[PDB]
DNA sequence: GCCTTGACCCTCCCCTAAGGGGAGGGTTTAGATTGTGTGCAGTCTGACGCGGCG
DNA sequence: CGCCGCGTCAGACTCGTAGGAATCTAAACCCTCCCCTTAGGGGAGGGTCAAGGC
């Protein structure tokens, strides 16, 4: 249960909803990240990627 | 050595040693025990300034008849008695003296592992062994400011003699001019040997043949202490062998081992190997018992004691099966009907079980923004108050003006206004001589004119608090 | 005995003893020095029974410890019971 | 303090036990009350307005 | 006005008899058991200075 | 002497929001100190209420 609960609410890919419009949710739920937990760093990304 | 950490550096260090086998360790206590009794039996023939067992039977005064525990004491003091007659026969170094004694110590041997009881007669001669040392560094703080001597013909022939100052006639024989180029100090030489002579006079022996037994008796405390040592070195591996179930816990791994290492130094003291079981049955014991006792002292911010430990331990088990049979979590309610506490103290035991939060706990998207940036000092007064005081302080001040000086210095004194402290009727009478009463009255009268309106109306814009 | 099988025996609670030992009236046998432990025997047991007996009649403990350690002093019992047949009264 | 103990001997009031903790409308803002919830603990007296 | 009596009154702390309840601290416990472990983190590029080996 | 390996240091500013903070087993016995229990007593220290003497 500590494992689950942490996952799903203090993860960094687990994000407060854009709720101003219906277009802010329907953009929110699709978008694509390269950060988070066994991916890139801001500061370490380079111009290619 | 190619590495830094000290875990590795102390599991290599620790594995030069090879595991005992069961007989190994029965030999070992063995002789641990017998170098315990060797030096037990090094003290008996010591002169009475001992503390020795004469009415340590009636000091005191597995349950032993009483008729049994009266009688087999006046074995050993029956022979005593007539044994140590021959003190003064040829000397102090007798050889019936020693046989006899010896025997004493056939007797002596009987015994095994007791309290610090043996401790306390053996430090009978240490509070009076070094002292004797210690009296002898005197003197030769002494003697090396005034004249400078080769020490090996001197101390030698000190260790020799000891029958008079005479050994002193060997230091003029060589005929070199450092022989008496000490001048009117030899009676402070004189001073310290006597006072260790007239030690010496309550002690009735010369000191070469107590610190010749206590050479060897020397040899038993240390015989038992390398055979401890070597008993506790071959074990490690026990003790690192249980600490490993304790990790997560608020300590580091070799914090754990270092608190059990702790326990074994114990358990390795109070083996007895005639009962038959292992080393391993025995030591385990003590071994989780430290390590048990180290996590709940330290390993918490702000510190639980122990019964308050186990009671959050409790009410945690309690409430981990009571969770697995409803298939919820039980309300303080369903946890106190079966913990048979009242429902407060439940309510109260559920506060105390939090650690406190770090100051640089990440906040936001960002790791620039933490916890300890929002935190506000909350003990500063606002400046609105200040010159609020400030105002009402002035305003006070020129209200007590109007009326007369001897009857405002008594509103002074009465609320201490300008004036370290604040006073009484009686004291303040003192330097008045008026009685009690007229104080009040005079008071009435002051506030009485106090809030008449031609003044009030200034100092009332304050109270609206 | 230790105490908490001596409380057993008697069938009395551990303060009842402290206080007892505290008060004067029922002192242990042996007392360890260093722990403090109290130690008791068969002959406490003895007493204990007479202790009991007295208190059965409405006596206080210091009447009790005069009348045990003193002498007889048969005045205090006959002008206990005046203030029984003046209760009984009331 | 010694002025304001004058003070409270001259006009003779006396404050109270109890401190004001109340929940205000920040400074700005300007609304109407729309709704109101009353989450209260079990074991506690249930009010009027719940 | 400027002081002296003799009454009255209040609050604060400590006390009664025979234990009860709890908080916080000490100690030992004998079948044997003898080398960690996370299903780790490892993950950027450029300039500079010094030691270790040919 | 020269090259290479390896370890240390650096990488713009000012504003916004966003609830709570994540595993983890000892048990029997002893001791001392502190407050609690009925229905009022007792004192210490510090105040107040009429009445006159002058
Ligand atoms: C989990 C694992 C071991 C013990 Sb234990 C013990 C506990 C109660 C009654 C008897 C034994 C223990 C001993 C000292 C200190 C702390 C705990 C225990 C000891 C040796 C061998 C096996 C178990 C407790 C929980």
């Amino acid at each position: 249960s500590a494992a689950v609960k942490e996952f799903f609410g203090s993860s960094q890919l687990s994000q407060f909803m854009d709720q101003n419009n219906p277009l802010s949710e329907i953009t929110h739920k699709r978008r694509i990240s390269a950060l988070g937990p066994g991916g890139l760093t801001r500061e370490r990304a380079g111009f290619e990627v | 050595g190619r590495t830094t950490d000290p875990v590795r550096m102390y599991m290599r260090e620790m594995g030069t040693v090879e595991l005992l086998t069961r007989e190994g360790e029965i030999d070992i206590a063995k002789r641990i025990e017998d170098g315990i009794n060797q030096v037990q039996c090094s003290v008996a023939e010591y002169p009475e300034a001992i503390t020795y067992l004469l009415e340590q039977y009636d000091r005191v005064e597995n349950s032993i008849d009483p008729e049994l525990a009266r009688e087999k004491f006046a074995e050993l003091r029956a022979q005593y008695v007539v044994t140590r007659d021959t003190i003064k026969a040829k000397g102090r170094s007798h050889a019936t003296a020693q046989e006899e004694i010896l025997k004493l110590s056939e007797v002596f041997k009987q015994f095994r592992l007791v309290p610090k009881q043996f401790d306390y007669l053996v430090n009978s001669m240490r509070v009076m062994m070094d002292r004797v040392r210690t009296q002898e560094r005197l003197i030769m703080k002494l003697c090396v400011e005034q004249c400078k001597m080769p020490k090996k013909n001197f101390i030698t022939l000190f260790t020799g003699n000891e029958t008079s100052d005479t050994w002193f006639n060997a230091a003029i024989a060589m005929n070199k001019p450092w022989s008496e180029k000490l001048h009117d100090v030899s009676e402070e030489v004189h001073r310290a040997l006597q006072k260790l002579q007239q030690i010496e006079e309550e002690t009735g022996l010369t000191i070469e043949q107590v610190k010749d037994i206590n050479r060897r008796m020397s040899i038993g405390e240390a015989k038992a202490r390398r055979a401890k040592k070597e008993m506790v070195e071959a074990n490690l591996r026990l003790v690192i062998s249980i600490a490993k179930k304790y990790t997560n816990r608020g300590l580091q791994f070799l914090d754990l081992i270092q608190e059990g290492n702790i326990g074994l130094m114990k358990a390795v003291d109070k083996f007895e190997y005639r009962r038959g079981y292992k080393f391993s049955t025995y030591a385990t014991w003590w071994i989780r018992q430290a390590i048990t006792r180290s996590i709940a002292d330290q390993a918490r911010t702000i510190r639980i004691p122990v019964h308050m430990i186990e009671t959050i331990n409790k009410l945690n088990r309690i409430s981990r099966q009571m969770l697995q049979e409803m298939g919820r979590e039980p309300t303080p309610e369903e946890l106190a009907e079966r913990m048979l506490m009242p429902e407060d103290k439940i309510r109260k035991v559920l506060k105390i079980a939090k650690e406190p939060i770090s100051m640089e706990t990440p906040i936001g998207d960002d790791e620039d923004s933490h916890l300890g940036d929002f935190i506000e000092d909350t003990t500063l007064e606002l400046p609105l108050d200040s010159a609020t005081t400030e105002s009402l302080r002035a305003a006070t001040h020129d209200v007590l003006a109007g009326l007369t000086a001897r009857e405002a210095k008594v509103l002074r004194m009465r609320f201490g206004i300008d004036m370290n402290t604040d006073y009484t009727l009686e004291e303040v009478g003192k330097q008045f001589d008026v009685t009690r009463e007229r104080i009040r009255q005079i008071e009435a009268k002051a506030l009485r004119k106090l809030r008449h309106p031609s003044r009030s109306e200034v100092l009332r814009s304050f109270l609206d608090d | 005995s230790q105490i908490g099988l001596f409380s057993k025996i008697c069938r009395v609670t551990i303060k009842t003893l402290h206080y007892y030992n505290k008060i004067g009236l029922l002192v242990p046998a042996y007392i360890n020095p260093d722990n403090g432990y109290r130690f008791y025997t068969s002959d406490q047991l003895m007493k204990f029974h007479q202790i009991a007996s007295l208190r059965q009649l409405g006596f206080t403990i210091t009447e009790i410890v005069t009348l045990t350690q003193d002498e007889n002093s048969c005045h205090i019992i006959e002008r206990r019971r005046l203030e029984i047949q003046k209760q009984i009264r009331d | 303090t010694p002025e304001e103990k004058l003070l409270r001997a001259i006009f003779g009031e006396k404050a109270s036990d109890v401190k004001d903790s109340s929940l205000r409308v920040p400074n700005g803002v300007s609304g109407t009350v729309i709704d109101v919830q009353v989450f209260t603990r079990d074991g506690v007296e249930k009010d009027k307005r719940a």
